[PDB]
């Protein structure tokens, strides 16, 4: 079987848990780590190549009161790094947690995600989002309560850990549905800006 | 001899009595 460990960090309040909580069949079979205070979430996606399994370690809000444990990091293949794209500070912290996560884990593929984007007073926008460029690491807008973009990052990570630049989902896990509206106009808008950006240096 | 530790899903070596992650046992 292909499975991964994923590390999923970023700031108390991005809404880390909101997002791998979206995938049901992780939230149903999510099994506790208690000497670590953490949930991991087997998140099974369908490949051309396959079924490929993310075991995605949330924290249970520790992260509010300093950085995390070793013991957290420890093995992780992969990781994905969230901020709120209406909080700067959130932002500004991504730094840090790329050099905790990368001093336990080194050269993994790492993907940055900003959340919360289905809300229109956004306030870090994509001509702001520079650190990803800088490390090597993939950008995806997000909004974790819409579903929107939530196969982006899981599928940039099974190209880079596989080494075939053309796997494909099959089909979508099953997930929850959308709390919120994501806005087809702004989805639309936002993934121009990027694009830009990414053309900006 | 690598185990897959029963509490968090790391895999482990066989030298290990306990996860390197999770410090579980082995089984
Ligand atoms: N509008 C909006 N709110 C979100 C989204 N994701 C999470 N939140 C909210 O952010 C708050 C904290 O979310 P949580 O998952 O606990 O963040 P965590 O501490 O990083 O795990 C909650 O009130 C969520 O409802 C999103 O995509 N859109
Ligand atoms: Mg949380
Ligand atoms: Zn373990």
């Amino acid at each position: 079987q292909v499975q991964f460990k994923l590390v999923l960090v970023g700031d108390g309040g991005t809404g880390k848990t909101t997002f791998v909580k979206r995938h049901l069949t992780g939230e149903s079979e999510k099994k506790y780590v208690a000497t670590l205070g953490v949930e991991v979430h087997p998140l099974v996606f369908h490949t051309n190549r396959g079924p490929i399994k993310f075991n995605v370690w949330d924290t249970a809000g520790q992260e509010k009161f300093g950085g995390l444990r070793d013991g957290y990091y420890i093995q992780a293949q992969c990781a994905i790094i969230m901020f709120d794209v209406t909080s700067r500070v959130t932002y500004k912290n991504v730094p840090n947690w790329h050099r905790d996560l990368v001093r336990v884990c080194e050269n993994i593929p790492i993907v940055l995600c900003g959340n919360k984007v289905d809300i229109k007073d956004r306030k870090v926008k994509a001509k702001s989002i520079v650190f990803h460029r800088k490390k090597n690491l993939q950008y995806y807008d997000i909004s974790a309560k819409s579903n929107y973009n939530f196969e982006k990052p899981f599928l940039w990570l099974a190209r880079k850990l596989i080494g075939d630049p053309n796997l494909e989902f099959v089909a979508m896990p099953a997930l929850a549905p959308p709390e919120v509206v994501m806005d087809p106009a702004l989805a639309a808008q936002y993934e121009h800006d990027l694009e830009v950006a990414q053309t900006t240096a | 001899g690598s185990w897959e530790c029963p509490v968090c899903c790391v895999s482990n070596k066989a030298e290990d009595s306990r996860c390197v992650s999770c410090t579980s046992e082995k089984p």
